[PDB]
């Protein structure tokens, strides 16, 4: 019934459906066109008002496409794997001034991502996720987003519990993806100058 | 189900919480007192809130660092790692700290039980609107959970214990260290709120939450400097650099 | 007074508008309609208000172009000079031309005398808040100027000539050929306000006005693409990339 | 009277009391820089005199065209290239390796090559900087109307100054004001074919 309201077979259907920096802005380029195809998909999304879901997919954009290539990179060694099927590696990323937060996502997301195991589907449970976030300006009716996003951590959970029995603790997990998935997503979202731009605290923790 | 070991370890960090909020208390008159004068154009009026609310932080800081000692695991690791995880969560575990102390009714916010503030009382100090008001949201939202002593504690810690933050070097052992928290919140929320599952994540979901205005602080803290109104030096050091 | 090439080259500006402006007029009936369905929600009817306006925007690309090929010096420079010029000027002087049909009582603008737009109608077309409300702003702010068929030529040439656009090489002659075209504006405004000289400022600060609108304009672009709201090639030729 | 109500002996005094990878370097010089915005702006004529929410306002959408402008000005001498508040030099050269050359040779050659080539003085730079920072168009103002006020006084005072000082140059005061949209478009940058051919050739 969990399932029912939020099928995590559609939600699988719907992911399945769809300068090194330079390289990589090419490749968010080219799916930018797949979040509409993917939303669609995910079940309910297209019954929210049509302002609604501009508003939802306008914000989640970017951590709904650093969760997609991460997931895709879990095979790659020190990189990723765009869309595009170029590879970014470590070193392309450090000495094009981007090293901190590629190496960010690669032990936050892509590396939890493998030694997890996250599924398809999980991902695509933790996008719908991202998708709807009630907290945007904006927004209609938040109130349904919020319903919606709830209905997809009932869903998920029941996935977990039947898929993985015995990790009681996968879908926390899961969940714990998604605060580093934010703080990445702020950090490639900030722009050239504040992304570019000690005593009192040992004293405190030592007196 | 929650073992023995686990409610005894709830109780620690609740008696904690009183523990060093007691002494907070009691250092309340460290505080440049708020202003009386009556004069909404008075430079050195408002300089007088900014200095009370910039006070009132360093001694949520002092509280939030007594806090962190008193956990199980903290002091175990290096200084460098004790140090990477409270200059990045202090703003989260404020935040924390600060809903649960907001008032529905009048919309305000009381710290130390005699200093009461709404929205207006903020911006008279020189806060911008996209600082204040994403707080006082937040602050409504989390109100609206109903979370008690043993859950605010939990989460405090569960935040506290993120591996994710900047120069984290043992990551593997601050992660083992939150998921005890975590798997404890779960079982206690389990048996607490039997009809309501999705409490769980709700909570969770709050650290997500904690990272939007993490950065929302960031860019009041930048908006601070354009005024030149220049934080304390414990202040300075976790946030300006 | 002004001098008779002043006089000349003005005259010469305005009879391109007008006859610039009544070719397109004779395209209004190949547009797509707009709309009739009753459906806020129904995405074709959307898509269909979206291609009736980018149908729009053609024409008013179409007019700049033919225009700017009237501009003294304009096809003296190379093509890659003018191509430089007119992709990027083009939303400039699409903005100056919209403040002209700007109608401040109804707060509508109206394209090709028959279709009148209100701040909704253009919300129903998918098109963002953020684009459509500094756009009526700046119309309602240039309307209040109330300036001539004259003025706004000699602007729409100033903007035409901006050295400093991307990809532009022989930067001093666009520089020089601007020059004529601001000399004769703060001559005509001398002659013809001789008791209002800051209108020569007012007007000539509108051109920092359409660098932001430009950036504004960039980001809708953008969540254009989010929405997969496709732009006819040549449109997406000048701003997509 | 138009330098009464704006005097540019003022605005010259406020420049005045605030003077004194490369990319890093750039921005650690505009953190130091920072601080000398509202004692800056204090000494502009009336700003003080606005709600003291209006002057936040100005001063956060203003900051950094006019930390631009300033840096600009000041690099008037130096030869492809920059003088930071720090003391630092940045050359063209140093600023293409470091990928961000387009942004840097627009700041050369609109705003820094401009002012050295028509010997912008001080004053006038005080002047431009006032008109950028009595912007009535942002948002959250208490009263747009006073601070749109403001910026025709800065016009008026300007120009006034103009026909005076260079009374050789009819041209003058425009050729400031030219300089704005570069530097609006420029602030603007530093915070973020087939068809038209043949429609040329028809
Ligand atoms: O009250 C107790 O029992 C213990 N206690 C004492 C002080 C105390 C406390 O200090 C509050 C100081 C007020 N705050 C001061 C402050 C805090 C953090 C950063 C800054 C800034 F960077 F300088 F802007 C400031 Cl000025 C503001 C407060 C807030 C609330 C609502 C709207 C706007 C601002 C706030 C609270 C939390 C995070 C960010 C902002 C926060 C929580 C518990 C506390
Ligand atoms: O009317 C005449 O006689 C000549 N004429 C015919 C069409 C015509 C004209 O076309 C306007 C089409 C409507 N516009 C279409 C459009 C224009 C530019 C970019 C886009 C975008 F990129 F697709 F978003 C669009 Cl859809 C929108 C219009 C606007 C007005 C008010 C609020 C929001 C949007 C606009 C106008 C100018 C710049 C940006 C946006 C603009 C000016 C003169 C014109
Ligand atoms: C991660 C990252 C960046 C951009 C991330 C964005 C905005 C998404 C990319 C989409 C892709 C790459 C999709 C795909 O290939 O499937 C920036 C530019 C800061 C530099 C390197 C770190
Ligand atoms: C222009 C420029 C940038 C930003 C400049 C800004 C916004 C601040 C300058 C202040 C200074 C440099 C003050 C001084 O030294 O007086 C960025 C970061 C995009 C890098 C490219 C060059």
């Amino acid at each position: 019934s969990a399932n029912e309201d939020m099928p995590v077979e559609r939600i699988l259907e719907a992911e399945l459906a769809v300068d090194p920096v330079t390289n990589i802005c090419q490749a968010a380029d080219k799916q930018l066109f797949t979040l509409v195809e993917w939303a669609k998909r995910i079940p309910h999304f297209s019954e929210l008002p049509l302002d609604d879901q501009v508003i939802l997919l306008r914000a989640g954009w970017n951590e709904l496409l650093i969760a997609s290539f991460s997931h895709r990179s879990i095979a790659v060694k020190d990189g990723i794997l765009l869309a595009t099927g170029l590879h970014v590696h470590r070193n392309s990323a450090h000495s094009a001034g981007v090293g901190a937060i590629f190496d960010r996502v690669l032990t936050e997301l892509v590396s939890k991502m493998r030694d997890m195991q996250m599924d398809k589907t999980e991902l695509g449970c933790l996008r719908a996720i991202v998708l709807f976030n009630p907290d945007s300006k904006g927004l209609s009716n938040p109130a349904e987003v919020e319903a919606l996003r709830e209905k997809v951590y009932a869903s998920l959970e029941a996935y977990c519990k039947h898929k993985y029995p015995e990790q009681p603790g996968r879908f926390a997990k899961l969940l714990l993806r998604l605060p580093a998935l934010r703080s990445i997503g702020l950090k490639c979202l900030e722009h050239l100058f504040f992304f570019k731009l000690d005593t009192f605290l040992m004293e405190m923790l030592e007196a | 189900q929650l073992s023995p070991e686990q409610l005894g370890m709830i109780e620690k960090l609740v008696a904690a919480q009183q523990q060093c909020n007691r002494r907070s208390f009691s250092d309340r008159l460290r505080v440049t007192p708020w202003p009386i004068a009556p004069d909404p154009q008075s430079r050195e009026a408002r300089q007088q809130r900014f200095a009370h609310f910039t006070e009132l932080a360093i001694v949520s800081v002092q509280e939030i660092v007594d806090f962190a000692k008193q956990l199980p695991g903290f002091l175990q690791l290096s200084r460098e790692d004790q140090i990477a995880l409270l200059k990045t969560s202090a703003i989260e575990v404020m935040l924390l700290e600060t809903s649960r102390r907001y008032n529905p009714g009048s919309e305000s916010i009381t710290f130390l039980k005699d200093f009461s503030y709404n929205r207006e009382d903020f911006a008279k100090a020189g806060l911008q609107v996209e600082f204040i008001n994403p707080i006082f949201e937040f602050s409504r939202a989390m109100n609206e959970l109903q979370l008690n002593d043993a859950e605010f504690a939990l989460l405090i810690a569960i935040s506290i214990f993120s591996a994710d933050r900047p120069n984290v070097q043992d990551q593997l052992q601050v992660e083992r260290l939150q998921h005890t928290y975590v798997e404890a919140l779960h079982a206690y929320v389990s048996i607490n709120h039997p009809h309501d599952p999705l409490m769980f994540p709700r909570m969770l979901m709050k650290l997500v939450s904690l990272r939007t205005l993490s950065s929302v602080h960031s860019e009041q803290v930048f908006a601070l400097r354009l005024q030149d109104k220049k934080l304390p030096p414990l202040l300075s050091e976790i946030w300006d650099v």
